[PDB]
């Protein structure tokens, strides 16, 4: 005889138990997903360093920085971004070439 | 030589001893609740009046709270 | 503390949660 | 920020899978109260009451396959997270809360308003039906912080006694040759009846918190039931 | 300190930072391509229910006129209480 | 008896002393490994999963490996 | 649920059954590392590190 | 301090007379009625015969180490004497460590003169150890 | 149409690797399909050898776990602190210098909470180097 | 040296302290209204008696209440 | 001189004390259920009506309880 | 160094914790309260004997009050 | 003059005082079980009706406490 | 370096801790009263004795009550 | 004026102060197995069912021991 457990494959188990057996908690556990991705998934860099390593943060090598430079160099290589650009410097091209013959 | 100080958190201390006085209201509350179960198990009968009296017991012990939070609060405000 | 730590709490509820969408339904059956 | 990390439970995955292959009875349930709600013949209710005992078997498996086993040194409870046992109890308390508000039956609520017509309604009846509304969330809260807190609790005494118990046996056992060797006998004694002790406690305490944390959830699922009775 | 540590997940293999900005925007160009064919019109439910919602939080955003300071979300130091920037 | 918190089991009797008393004993068709059979020890002449292998063998096999494991480094030591 | 199974009599009977040979050198290995502790952790030569002082767990997390 | 030394007695003799050994029991009456001791009868028969059999045991090195030689131990190898083979290893290995630590006569190597771990050698709280 | 929603719709054949499945299987239920084997929740089971063989494999494979890369990375940690703050400095050192730095280590771990507090407070008056030794 | 100090905030210290002096009051109350409703089961024709006397109690354990309310009122209001 | 302190800190302290009242809200609300163990064990029959005023007690003691929460949070948030 | 110095503000303290003694004081009279309600309610015809036997308990319990009282009062004023 | 001062240990003392809250609680829950045991005795039979209410008191009791600690890791992490 | 301090009002709180001592004294007697209502109640021809007995532990009561009093006025004088 | 102030012997003050809360648990204990006992003289037959339930609170209220236990511990250790 027909059961749902003992002749459906597993996917449509699933589907069938969390929509005809378990409705409402499965939108509440959606409900819940979103707010901790909407509200919980972000970490400052001084959180990671005070928190995020297991033994502390090696300052000695400073990953972090390391890995903001692979993702700036990335973005400006592939993006084609000119940081000369008086924006990113606050200065025009020519005072920028008086400032390093200057300093 | 003579020194004045005023310490303004001081007074939280104050506000927080006057609220352990609530301990000896919200024990004594349930201290008259408890012998009325006792008694209306005994003469249910009598609920009716037993309640009444229960009420005001529990009319003067909350009253005496009310002294212990006024002093609760005219601290934590002044 | 981290188990009164929030920097990561999605990444760890999502243990939770797939135990519970995914992992339920096959100790169901 | 995402990060990618694995349950402390590959092993015990492996095991279920090897021995559970074939079927088996079970018999021995932590909380058996979810699968006889009624004691009383001829009583049937027309809620979905039975809906539960899914979610509490697992549960249950699932609780006790972390924290029982969790007592062999070195294993991880790897859920334990205060906010994360918050999403559990919030997930499945509300999900029967809004079960039970989903049918759209207002009547049901009738009860949340103590008391009887004879007591003040604005000053009495009401005050504690706004007080008994703030203790169902209280009810919440509270399963969800004993379940965290007794863990985390029982383990730090652990650690802090296993840590006693490794200092005295490495530095101090060398009395035992020396004069004052009664001393260190005695304390090693005391140091294993403490040990079993606390062992004990755990495992027993693993299992009542269990019980305790389907059981609030089965009672909240009971304070909305309304059984007829057959004729 | 030392017992507390005891506490923590012992099988982390990696983790992966993104920004807000550009996941957000792949997902808006994915919306956009899936919901952009004709045979979607707009009016169906379908259409409503990607788009109506997330128009009225952006709406709900823009319309923010708020009396205090909300820090940005993103710094690179929140650890900090007297430091808001 | 126990070993720690693992009990050994015992089967209830389920003759009467009437019927018992008219049972006849005969060890000779018992098997040799359950002869003079005692509930207190009833392994006593059970064989030998490897023979010549006994229990303190494999607890100072056990030792053995604790002892390397606590002392290889000391004695072939590696850098970081 | 701890219902039944084999149950050495005595330690000599720990070799009847091959779950318990590996449960007595399990228990060997547990309570001889011990002694080995004893032996490294208080020997003669053992040195505390000259720099000791110059970082400590208890600086870092505080 | 005598009541003790009583029951300890009393015990030990529970525990000798529960034994069912026929062996040791016609011995310990044997020892008692000539009023010698048992124990020490048994560990100079012991080390009269382990004197006796020494060349028995050359000889036995000699025939199992042709044994194995001849490739007849591996014709017929099984499990166990993989297990047996183990334990030899472990064996082995334990031993080779004690022997080294007893070599150097100290649990840690020595600190050479040029490591910068000899200061905590003239750091020492007592230089007699 | 495309696929089947039952389990019926078999992919291989009946007899596809049926004797090492037998063996399995036979591996499976010798100790567990018993009268005494009733489990409780299907998480602790009744048979002692049960607990007798899985107890010390979990606790042995744990420790190994924690031992090689848990706790290596304190120790790790402490031996580049404490002897240059680099990894090459701590290179720069012995094999028998590196031991002797991860056995105090250890020291300083079964001591914890109850050894002396001179292993990581400098009494004063002390020769060794201060915190500042490397500024 | 002679260092004369006077510390301003203490006066809130003195009055949380008397509040819990009401502690044993209020306590004090429940129990005459608890051993009320059982005396009164036991012998409901004598629930005026009985009512006047735990009045009586009342007022006096009240008595002992104003004594430490009006500590707590000077040390507040000085 | 005058000098004015304002020290932090104590806002904590103020919090720990109102805390304390809950030890009598906590006991007060076992002494009611102790005594209503006892109350229907005498009289099972009366194990709804007695069951009402348990609640009543345990909502009129946990009032209590919320000002010293409200105490507690309008002291450590501030 | 030598160094003396004088509080003023500690004498407030010390009449606060005076005051306490009065809470051991008012729970005692309850108490007699408490168990006069019974005895009445047992033998009735002691209705008088037991009454003066009461005002006798509270007269010697608050002697015991006014006794820490002149504490109280004497520090709060030097 | 003004001075503010920040002191970092103050909220260690103020977590110990919270605590004591749990005093009030692990008393409270060993009355309900107390009581229990005596109704068993007394009518044995109606065991499960006083279990069921035993757990709910223990449930209520045990929610005030945890708001103790809520307030206790509060401060401890504040 | 080597500082010596001399605090003037410390005695002020001693002598207010010794008072606390007469809580228990007073309640101690309260209590002795009390089950001397219940015990005259029982056995009613019994008003001697029992009474007797009731002054001899309130004099042993009063004199722990004097014991702590004497601490409690010898600080306040020194 | 802008002062931070780090005072480190603190936590030693709330380590105690949370190790208070077992006072209130060890006592809890003894309440259970003083009914236990009491419960068993009238009851003989059923020891098993009250022996059970005194086991079973005794860990309801052992677990309140371990909250504070490890907030002692936590204060203490860190
Ligand atoms: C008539 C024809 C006769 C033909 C005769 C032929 C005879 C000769 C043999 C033929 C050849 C072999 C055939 C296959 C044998 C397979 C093994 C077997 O026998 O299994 C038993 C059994 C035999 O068949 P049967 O018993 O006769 O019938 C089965 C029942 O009818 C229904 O079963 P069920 O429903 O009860 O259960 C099915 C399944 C439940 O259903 C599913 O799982 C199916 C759906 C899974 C989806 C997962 C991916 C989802 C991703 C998200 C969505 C993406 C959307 C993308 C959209 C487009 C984007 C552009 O159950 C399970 O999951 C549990 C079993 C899992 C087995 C364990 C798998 C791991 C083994 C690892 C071993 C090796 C370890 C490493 C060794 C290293 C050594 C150094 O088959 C199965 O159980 C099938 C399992 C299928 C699992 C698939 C998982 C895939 C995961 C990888 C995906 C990779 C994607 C890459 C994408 C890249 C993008 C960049
Ligand atoms: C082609 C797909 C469909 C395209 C679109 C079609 C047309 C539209 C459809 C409907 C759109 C609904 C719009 C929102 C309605 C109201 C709800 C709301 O507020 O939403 C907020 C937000 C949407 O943003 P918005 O407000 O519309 O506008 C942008 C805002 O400005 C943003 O402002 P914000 O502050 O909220 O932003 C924060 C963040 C907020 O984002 C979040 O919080 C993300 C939340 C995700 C919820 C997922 C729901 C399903 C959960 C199933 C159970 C999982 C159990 C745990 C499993 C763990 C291990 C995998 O927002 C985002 O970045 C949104 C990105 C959403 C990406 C969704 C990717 C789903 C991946 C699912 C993976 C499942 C793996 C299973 C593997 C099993 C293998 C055996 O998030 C969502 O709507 C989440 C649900 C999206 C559902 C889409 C349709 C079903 C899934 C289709 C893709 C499946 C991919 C599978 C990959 C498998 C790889 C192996
Ligand atoms: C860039 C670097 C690479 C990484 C890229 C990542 C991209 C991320 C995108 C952004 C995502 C944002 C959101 C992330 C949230 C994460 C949250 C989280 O982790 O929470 C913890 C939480 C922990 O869960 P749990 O409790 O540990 O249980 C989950 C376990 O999977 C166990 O649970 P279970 O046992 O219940 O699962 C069911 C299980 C049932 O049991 C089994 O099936 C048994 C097997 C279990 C496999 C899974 C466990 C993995 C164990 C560790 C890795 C194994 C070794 C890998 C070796 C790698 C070597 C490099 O079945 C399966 O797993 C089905 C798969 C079976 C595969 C069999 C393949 C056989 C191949 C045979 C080939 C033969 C060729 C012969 C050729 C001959 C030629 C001559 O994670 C989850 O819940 C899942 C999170 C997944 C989120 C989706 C991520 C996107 C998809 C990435 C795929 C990358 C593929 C390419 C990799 C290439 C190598 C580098
Ligand atoms: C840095 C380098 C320094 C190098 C220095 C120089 C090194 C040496 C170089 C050479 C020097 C010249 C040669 C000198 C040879 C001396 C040895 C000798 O020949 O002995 C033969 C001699 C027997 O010769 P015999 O009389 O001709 O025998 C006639 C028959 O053959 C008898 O046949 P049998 O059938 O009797 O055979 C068995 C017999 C024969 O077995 C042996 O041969 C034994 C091994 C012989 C060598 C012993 C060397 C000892 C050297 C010092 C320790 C080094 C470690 C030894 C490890 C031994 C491991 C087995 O076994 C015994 O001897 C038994 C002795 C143990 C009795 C245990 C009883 C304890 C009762 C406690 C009751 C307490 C109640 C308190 C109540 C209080 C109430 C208020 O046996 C002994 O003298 C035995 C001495 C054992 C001393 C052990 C001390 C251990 C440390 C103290 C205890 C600390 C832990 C426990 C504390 C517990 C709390 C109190
Ligand atoms: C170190 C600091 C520690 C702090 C710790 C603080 C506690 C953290 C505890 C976290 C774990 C426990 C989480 C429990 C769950 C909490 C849920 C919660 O509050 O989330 C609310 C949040 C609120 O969402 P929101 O934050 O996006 O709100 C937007 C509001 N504006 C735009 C004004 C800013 O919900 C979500 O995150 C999910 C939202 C999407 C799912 C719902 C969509 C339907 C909405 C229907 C109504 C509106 C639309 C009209 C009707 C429908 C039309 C189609
Ligand atoms: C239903 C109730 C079940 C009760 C089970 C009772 C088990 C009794 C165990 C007796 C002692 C066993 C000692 C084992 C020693 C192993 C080797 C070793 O070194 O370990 C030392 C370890 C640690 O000892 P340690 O802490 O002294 O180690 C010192 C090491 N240093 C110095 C480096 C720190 O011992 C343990 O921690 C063992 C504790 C066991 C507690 C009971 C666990 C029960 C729950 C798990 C059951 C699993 C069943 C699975 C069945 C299959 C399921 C599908
Ligand atoms: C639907 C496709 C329409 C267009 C035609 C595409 C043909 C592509 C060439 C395919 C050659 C190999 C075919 C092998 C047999 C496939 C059998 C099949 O589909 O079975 C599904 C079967 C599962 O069936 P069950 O659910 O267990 O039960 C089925 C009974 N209801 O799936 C599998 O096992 C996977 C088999 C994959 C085979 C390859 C399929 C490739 C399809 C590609 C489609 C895209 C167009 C390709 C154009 C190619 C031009 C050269
Ligand atoms: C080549 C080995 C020879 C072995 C002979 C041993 C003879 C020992 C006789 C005297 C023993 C007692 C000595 C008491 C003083 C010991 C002090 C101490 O610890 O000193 C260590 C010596 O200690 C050790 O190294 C040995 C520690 C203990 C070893 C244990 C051996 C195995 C025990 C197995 C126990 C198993 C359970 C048995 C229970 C039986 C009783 C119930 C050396 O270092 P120090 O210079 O003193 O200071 C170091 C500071 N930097």
């Amino acid at each position: 005889v027909y059961t749902r457990w003992k002749c459906d494959r597993l996917p449509v188990f699933q589907l069938k138990l969390f929509t005809q057996e378990y409705p409402m908690h499965a939108a509440v556990g959606i409900f819940t997903i979103i707010f901790l991705w909407k509200h919980m998934s972000h970490c400052s860099e001084e959180t990671e360093r005070k928190y995020g390593w297991w033994a502390g943060y090696p300052y000695w090598r400073d990953p972090i920085a390391r890995r903001n430079e692979t993702k700036y160099k990335q973005m400006i290589i592939n993006n084609d971004v000119d940081i000369t650009h008086p924006k990113w410097t606050g200065c025009s091209v020519e005072q920028l070439e008086e400032l390093s013959r200057v300093v | 030589s003579t020194v004045a100080i005023s310490v303004q958190g001081l007074h939280y201390v104050g506000t927080g001893l006057a609220a352990i006085a609530l301990a000896g209201v919200g024990l004594g509350i349930g201290t008259i609740f408890g012998n009325l179960l006792v008694a209306c198990a005994r003469q249910p009968n009598l609920t009716k009046m037993l309640f009444n009296y229960a009420i005001l017991g529990f009319a003067l012990t909350e009253a005496i709270g009310l002294f212990a939070l006024m002093l609760a609060f005219l601290m934590l405000f002044s | 503390l981290e188990p009164m730590s929030t920097w990561y709490l999605a990444s760890w509820a999502m243990v939770w949660y797939y135990a519970f969408f995914f992992w339920m339904p096959m100790v169901w059956t | 920020m995402f990060l990618f990390f694995f349950c402390d439970l590959f092993w015990l995955r492996l095991l279920l899978c090897m021995y559970y292959c074939v079927w088996s009875r079970l018999c021995f349930i932590v909380y058996f109260n979810c699968l006889m709600l009624i004691f009383d013949f001829l009583l049937f209710c027309l809620f979905d009451l039975y809906l539960f005992v899914g979610l509490c078997l697992f549960l249950l498996l699932w609780f006790m396959l972390f924290n029982l086993y969790s007592l062999i040194l070195y294993y991880c409870i790897t859920y334990l997270n205060l906010y994360l046992l918050f999403c559990i109890v919030f997930l499945l308390y509300i999900a029967f809360l809004f079960l039970f508000c989903f049918l759209c039956d207002f009547f049901l609520f009738n009860n949340l308003l103590v008391g009887d017509s004879f007591m003040d309604v604005f000053f009495i009846r009401f005050l504690l039906c706004f007080l008994e509304c703030f203790s169902l969330l209280c009810r919440c809260l509270s399963t969800f912080l004993r379940l965290f807190c007794n863990l985390l609790s029982s383990h730090f005494l652990l650690l802090m006694f296993f840590d006693f118990f490794y200092f005295i046996f490495v530095f101090f056992f060398y009395g035992v040759f020396c004069y004052w060797f009664i001393l260190f006998i005695f304390v090693f004694c005391f140091c294993l009846l403490f040990y079993v002790f606390l062992y004990l406690l755990d495992l027993f305490a693993a299992i009542l918190q269990l019980f305790i944390f389907c059981n609030m959830i089965l009672q909240l699922i009971m304070d909305f039931l309304l059984f007829l009775l057959f004729v | 300190s030392n017992p507390a540590d005891h506490f923590r997940p012992n099988l982390k293999a990696l983790t992966l930072y993104a920004e807000r900005q550009h996941y957000v925007d792949r997902w808006l160009h994915v919306k956009e391509r899936w919901l952009a064919p004709w045979y979607l019109p707009w009016w169906s439910p379908l259409f409503q229910l990607g788009t109506w919602y997330s128009q009225r939080s952006r709406n709900l955003f823009l319309v923010e006129n708020h009396l205090s300071y909300r820090p940005y979300k993103f710094r690179r130091n929140d650890e900090d209480r007297n430091n808001p920037y | 008896y126990n070993m720690l918190v693992f009990r050994d089991p015992k089967r209830r009797p389920q003759l009467s002393e009437e019927e018992r008393a008219k049972v006849v004993v005969n060890q000779a068709e018992w098997p040799e490994e359950f002869k003079d059979f005692d509930p207190d020890d009833p392994y006593k002449n059970s064989p030998e999963i490897i023979k010549g292998m006994s229990s303190w063998n494999l607890f100072l096999w056990g030792v053995e490996c604790a002892f390397i494991y606590q002392f290889y480094e000391l004695v072939f030591p590696k850098s970081i | 649920m701890l219902l039944g199974g084999f149950v050495p009599r005595r330690f000599s009977q720990f070799n009847r059954d091959p779950c318990w040979m590996f449960f007595i050198f399990s228990v060997g290995f547990w309570l001889g590392e011990y002694p080995a502790m004893m032996i490294k952790y208080n020997a003669r030569d053992l040195v505390y590190d000259p720099h000791r002082y110059v970082w400590s767990h208890h600086d870092d997390h505080h | 301090l005598c009541n003790a030394a009583s029951k300890v007695q009393a015990r030990s003799a529970k525990k000798l007379a529960a034994l069912t050994d026929a062996g040791i029991q016609k011995t310990i009456s044997e020892h008692n009625a000539n009023g010698t001791d048992a124990a020490v009868s048994s560990t100079k028969r012991y080390l009269a015969e382990q004197r006796q059999l020494f060349h028995y045991r050359v000889v036995r090195f000699f025939d199992e180490c042709h044994y194995i030689i001849s490739g007849e131990y591996f014709a017929q190898y099984t499990k166990v004497n993989l297990i047996w083979d183990l334990r030899f290893l472990t064996k082995l290995v334990v031993l080779f460590l004690i022997g080294t630590v007893l070599g150097r006569q100290s649990i840690f190597p020595p600190i050479d003169p040029d490591s910068p771990l000899v200061e905590a050698l003239v750091t020492k709280v007592n230089p007699n150890y | 149409v495309l696929f089947s929603t039952y389990r019926s719709s078999r992919l291989v054949s009946k007899e596809f690797l049926h004797g090492p499945v037998m063996r399995f299987r036979a591996l499976g239920e010798y100790y567990f399909q018993r009268a005494w084997n009733g489990t409780l929740n299907w998480a602790l089971p009744g048979e002692y050898r049960l607990y007798a063989v899985m107890i010390p494999f979990i606790y042995f494979y744990h420790r190994w776990h924690n031992d090689h890369t848990l706790d290596r990375d304190h120790v790790e940690k402490a031996m580049i602190m404490r002897w240059g703050g680099t990894l090459e400095d701590v290179r720069k050192l012995s094999a028998k210098d590196q031991l002797r730095v991860r056995c105090f280590t250890d020291i300083e771990k079964l001591y914890s909470a109850y050894g002396p507090k001179d292993t990581y407070l400098q009494p004063p008056g002390d020769t060794l180097p201060g915190k500042d030794f490397y500024r």
